[PDB]
């Protein structure tokens, strides 16, 4: 309720878009943007590692289980993974990550475009 | 066939599955529990016989008052309480088996008494160190020794000791002439000769 | 909006071609080729690429006439994948059905198209009609099976499954409906533990919400919960802490923090005993003493039988 | 992109997977998406590549709204899939029925039936 008045409807300068997946890490290198289209592994059912469902840049599926691994438990939580960079925070961390696609082409926003009065 | 490992308890006091057991094999030592702490064992086992007498005390609303303990890596059987209730109701000898077993856990309270609670914390440790080499002991070359894996300080169980069973027993290991150890065994030499 | 045709038109409208018109070609295309993987050489030795002038070759040329000639030799190939353009769709459409998707596949081929386009040798004479298909099939096939499947597989075990269908048949045949499996794996090689895992692994996941069935009233997956757990386990728990908590913290507040230090009751399972020894106090002696001493305490009858119960 | 769960997807118990036509509609747009880089990385002659861009332009679209403007979608569900808009669109959308209609607990059905004997401001139960 104390948390906000107002809302501020708008749009996504590429910036903000790419603003709602950053997740840089201290090993100092960006990331939040996912290059694989594929879903979890064949074999393991693991979240590849930069595909729609890559942790870390969403977040650790398993609480504080750095996808590489030798973390399972909470004892560890800001502390992340060397190895793989998952940013070990619980799990309730997703379902709110947004991670981003940066386009090889523009898109005119469909909303923009075939609309009642195509503003475009 | 229940069982469990050498760091472990069969059960607490106030832990209701009270029939009488059936040790198949290991000690399976049980702990008596104490209010603020320090439990004894006293009790020790042989294959195939039983311990925890539960649904027998205070009928079969007994509370076992005694925690228990998985001594050694168990190994344990049971039964269900009819054996010791509808299947004992039955002829004596039934019963009897069962009171022949609780005779057993019985005569090792006997075989403690005396020799626990005698005075010495030495001649003590050894009036029942003897006994011990009588029950779980390996009779090898020096004589009918115990070898089993063990404290300095369980040991003080034996009688309420600090460093007796690392400092004194020593003595028995070499000063006086009665053990020897491989790390952390027991060469009883002998059932009375030297040291007696 | 065809798509399919609004490309399909138009590349229709450029022409096909023969063989000695696709000849001047080859030279061409080889022309540039190599050309180029002088390009190569050249950076790879040095500058990592010569890629400035004239030299951006190595080689000898006015210049302009390089620029040049890199054009009619690659234009050759271009004026060539897309101077085909059909008979690759005639395969790619093969595959419209298979999967992906009829625009999806013409791409692929169309990579494809290019590869063979150029890796191509017309010394030996008979047409790409009997090698550009290949490489195109090729290229497919690289894409319904690295995906249209939202969940990538091994792309060689799809072929295994396959070999196994047919193999299994065979068995069909002398055994109906191969009801041999461990038999099957004499010619299987593997017990069915693999056959029936082949069998889930070659399953299509399920839209979550295909419209139920028996009633078009609602889609799947809203008959089922998240990872998360209901407040009935939640809360037993929460209990637990401070069930405990006071039920400890009743005895030698202290001690009760190395409990807590030690163990739990917070957010390590530990602090090695090490640590914590010197942690609450710096000691060696006066910790797995008082340790037991805590356990045993809240241990026993009145004590522990407090958890008796939340033994959660 | 969304967060993931909620696209989420998921084991089912015959072994059979939950895929969440989110992910789907994204996925592709992936692909075609590196493709092209790829494309233009091989500098293929146009009007594939021009082709492409058209076409990844669609993907995209779908992805934001089915059906708008071309043809609509429609995957192994057998049916158009479910562009990020029309999920939060209609009598179904997220508003209208998870949102000012949601399903509580607490709570209890029956058949009903005339109560004598017990009073109004009474009920069964």
């Amino acid at each position: 309720t104390n948390q906000f008045d107002y809302v501020k409807i708008g749009l996504a300068s590429p910036e903000r878009i790419r603003q709602w997946g950053e997740r840089t890490l201290p090993n100092g290198q960006v990331v939040g943007e996912v290059t694989k289209p594929e879903t979890i592994n064949y074999r393991t059912l693991k979240p590849e590692m930069d595909g729609l469902f890559c942790e870390r840049i969403f977040g650790p599926a398993k609480d504080w289980e750095c996808h590489c691994g030798k973390y399972k438990r909470v004892r560890h939580r800001g502390i992340v993974c060397e190895r793989c960079g998952v940013e070990v925070t619980e799990s309730r961390v997703r379902r709110h990550r947004m991670g981003y696609i940066k386009l090889a082409a523009p898109v005119a926003h469909v909303w923009y475009l075939k609309g009642i009065p195509s503003y475009i | 066939v229940e069982t469990f490992e050498r760091n472990k308890t069969i059960f607490f006091p106030g832990d209701p599955a009270e029939r009488v057991y059936f040790l198949l094999k290991g000690a399976v030592k049980l702990s008596r529990v104490y209010e603020a702490g320090e439990e004894i064992t006293v009790a020790l086992l042989r294959e195939n016989s039983v311990f925890g007498v539960l649904s027998l005390l205070t009928g079969n609303k007994s509370d076992r008052f005694y925690h228990a303990v998985a001594f050694t890596p168990v190994e344990l059987l049971s039964a269900p309480i009819e054996q010791v209730e509808q299947a004992l109701k039955e002829n004596p000898e039934l019963s009897m088996l069962m009171l022949r077993g609780l005779s057993s856990r019985i005569l090792q309270t006997e075989m403690m008494i005396e020799t626990l609670a005698h005075r010495d914390m030495g001649s003590r440790l050894v009036s029942f160190l003897l006994i011990l080499c009588r029950d779980f002991g390996v009779p090898c070359a020096d004589g009918i020794t115990i070898d089993l894996k063990l404290s300095h300080q369980a040991i003080a169980e034996a009688i309420g000791s600090t460093r007796v069973t690392v400092t004194r027993l020593l003595g028995d290991l070499r000063e006086k002439k009665m053990i020897s150890i491989h790390k952390k065994k027991i060469t009883v030499h002998k059932p009375v000769t030297l040291s007696r | 909006e065809d798509s399919i045709r609004l490309y399909l038109q138009e590349i229709g409208r450029i022409r096909l071609l023969r063989a000695d018109e696709e000849i001047e070609l080859a030279r061409k295309i080889a022309d540039l080729l190599e050309l180029e993987r002088v390009r190569e050489r050249l950076s790879e030795k040095l500058e990592r690429d010569p890629r400035d002038s004239e030299w951006a070759e190595a080689v000898q040329l006015p210049l302009p006439a390089f620029r040049y000639r890199l054009h009619i030799g690659r234009r050759a190939k271009d004026k060539m994948v897309q101077s085909n353009l059909r008979l690759v769709v005639s395969i790619a459409k093969k595959y419209m059905n298979r999967g992906l998707s009829f625009q999806d596949l013409i791409q692929e081929g169309s990579l494809g198209l290019i590869r063979a386009a150029e890796k191509f040798d017309h010394e030996k004479g008979y047409k790409f009609s009997t090698y550009a298909t290949w490489w195109i099939r090729q290229a497919i096939t690289r894409a319904i099976a690295d995906q249209s499947r939202t969940i990538r597989l091994p792309v060689h075990l799809y072929e295994t499954i396959s070999r196994i269908k047919k193999t299994t048949k065979l068995l069909s045949q002398e055994m109906g409906r191969k009801p041999t499996e461990e038999e099957i794996a004499t010619r299987m090689e593997m017990t069915i533990e693999k056959l029936r895992f082949i069998a889930k692994s070659a399953q299509l996941p399920i839209s979550l919400e295909t419209p139920i069935g028996k009633e078009e009233d609602s889609r799947l997956g809203d008959f089922i919960e998240s990872d998360g757990e209901t407040p009935e386990d939640q809360v037993s728990k929460n209990l637990l802490r401070e069930d405990l908590e006071k039920v400890l913290d009743s005895l030698s507040p202290r001690e009760r923090d190395v409990l807590r230090l030690r163990y739990g009751l917070d957010d390590g399972r530990m602090k090695t005993l090490e640590e914590i020894g010197q942690i609450f106090n710096v000691t060696r002696e006066r910790i797995r003493q008082i340790e037991a001493k805590a356990l045993r305490k809240l241990r026993h009858p009145n004590r522990n039988s407090v958890l008796k119960e939340y033994i959660r | 992109v969304i967060p993931p769960d909620l696209r989420p997807m998921v084991q089912l118990d015959g072994g059979r997977f939950a895929t969440s036509d989110l992910n789907d509609l994204y996925r592709r747009v992936i692909n075609r998406n590196n493709r092209l880089a790829r494309l233009q990385e091989i500098l293929a002659p146009e009007i594939i590549v021009r082709n492409e861009k058209r076409m990844l332009q669609e993907a995209v679209d779908a992805l934001i709204d089915n059906g708008r403007r071309g043809r609509t979608v429609v995957g192994a569900n057998n049916r158009p899939l479910k562009s990020l808009s029309d999920i939060i669109e209609g009598k179904q959308g997220r508003f209208r029925q998870n949102l000012l209609g949601k399903r509580v607990d607490y709570s209890g059905r029956s058949v009903i039936v005339v109560g004598p004997k017990l009073k109004i401001h009474q009920c069964g139960l």
